[PDB]
């Protein structure tokens, strides 16, 4: 059993989102499919589920009136619709199917099979590429790059095209009062290497096609 | 309990 | 609604040690329908235990579940490096399924004071009308740390944000980055930019500062 979800979505406040989950392997109609979400830095929350063959849904009271879960037996696809979106709905949405025990397909209720998750970002912001600024170094020196004011997630950062990993810390983004993100990436290195060695932060923001190789020098 | 329904469905479909 | 309490929320343990994680329910869980999941940063959750004590064939036999009614336990007989993660309990004994808030099992190591660095705004950013000052707190343990920004010795509020790395897989430390953001016009009104750091490893707060 493999569950494959639709890609990340940016949605305006008050809009509705549909997330899909296509199952391949095993049987689809006779096993319970649930949706679980996880807000950034927070816990798992069960939202609801469906049993396709019987068309029996079961929604958490918290979402009853805002959610619809449907199943299409012809495509082994389940759908989550969540309405009246608010910033608090920003989360990774996972589909989760119950497991089985033995070789007879007896269901276990608990979620053995998970999709890769779908990030839904609820925001009024427009796609924006970051500015990349050096954090210049003053036995051990610190230096880095500040990746400021981008949308949406994500940004990746390497050093020296992946050759430098020891001592690197790339921090989680913060969401600024503009609704744009900022992140920093730093590395500590020997003070003696600042004369000899070149340090380049490779920033990649695919949505804006911002690809900067920023040389950080004293 | 909704979480018990598929076990019943499995049992009756054998 | 059944409330599942996972206390403590964090356990700091050494590789090789035993771990016992508690899940207490506000009401009896129907037919001991209690599951445990592991979740590592950036990954989907993974089922370890279902029906309080049943283990799926693929799952390491160092994981075991026990308990019934309102009182459940996940036992890890000997922590391997990959076992340092977050563990969630879940009840599915009634139509409204709930999860616990999770317990993070993290690596215990010796107290390490942060190395503190302050970075003025780049000439490049200042050309643009904004000034970001960055404070790095590097390679500290435990995770609890406090950063206060001071500008000409005035404590700042509402103009900084911070974030923390996951525990380092090699040295079991954390790092923290904080950004103070001002307009260039406001940045040019002040001389002394300081970040003041508090941590268990420091007998008194450490200040790094520069004069604009
Ligand atoms: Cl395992
Ligand atoms: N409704």
């Amino acid at each position: 059993v493999q569950l494959v979800q639709s890609g990340a979505e940016v949605k305006r406040p008050g809009s509705s989102v549909t997330v899909s989950c296509k199952a391949s392997g095993g049987s689809f109609s006779t096993y319970a499919l649930s949706w679980v979400r996880q807000a950034p830095g927070r816990g798992l929350e069960w939202m609801g589920g469906v049993i396709p063959l019987l068309t029996i849904t079961n929604y958490a009271p918290r979402f009853q009136g805002r959610i619809t879960i449907t199943a299409d037996r012809s495509t082994s696809t389940a759908y989550l619709e969540l309405n009246s979106l608010r910033p608090e709905d920003t989360a990774v949405y996972y589909c989760a199917r119950e497991g089985t025990t033995g070789c007879g397909g007896k269901p276990i209720g608990a979620f053995a099979h998970w999709g890769q998750g779908t990030l839904v970002t609820v925001s009024s912001a427009s796609t924006k590429g970051p500015s990349v600024f050096p954090l210049a170094p003053s036995g051990t020196a610190a230096l880095g790059c500040l990746v400021k004011d981008y949308f949406p997630e994500p940004v990746t950062v390497s050093w020296n095209s992946g050759a430098l990993t020891s001592g690197v810390h790339t921090f989680p983004a913060v969401l600024q009062s503009s609704g744009l993100y900022s992140l920093s990436s730093v590395v500590t290195v020997p003070s003696s290497s600042l004369g000899t060695q070149t340090y380049i932060c490779n920033v990649n923001h695919k949505p804006s096609n911002t690809k900067v190789d920023k040389k950080v020098e004293p | 309990n909704w979480f018990d329904i598929t076990n019943w469905l499995w049992y009756i479909k054998k | 609604e059944i409330v599942l309490t996972q206390s403590p929320g964090t356990q700091s343990l050494s590789p090789g040690e035993r771990a016992t994680l508690s899940c207490r329910a506000s009401q009896s869980v129907g037919n001991n329908k209690l599951a445990w999941y592991q979740q590592r940063p950036g990954q989907a959750p993974r089922l370890l235990i279902y029906g309080a004590s049943s283990r799926p064939s693929g799952v390491a036999d160092r994981f075991s579940g026990s308990g019934s009614g309102t009182d459940f336990t996940l036992t890890i007989s000997r922590l391997e490096p990959e076992d340092f993660a977050v563990y969630y309990c879940q009840q599915y004994g009634q139509s409204l399924s709930t999860f616990g808030q999770g317990t993070k099992v993290e690596v215990k190591r010796t107290v390490a004071a942060p190395s503190v660095f302050i970075f003025p705004p780049s000439d490049e950013q200042l050309k643009s009308g904004t000034a970001s000052v960055v404070c790095l707190l590097n390679n500290f343990y435990p995770r609890e740390a406090k950063v206060q920004w001071k500008v000409d010795n005035a404590l700042q509020s509402g103009n900084s944000q911070e974030s923390v790395t996951e525990q380092d897989s090699k040295d079991s430390t954390y790092s923290l980055s904080s950004t103070l953001t001002l307009s260039k016009a406001d940045y040019e009104k002040h001389k002394v930019y300081a970040c003041e750091v508090t941590h268990q490893g420091l007998s008194s707060p450490v200040t790094k500062s520069f004069n604009r």
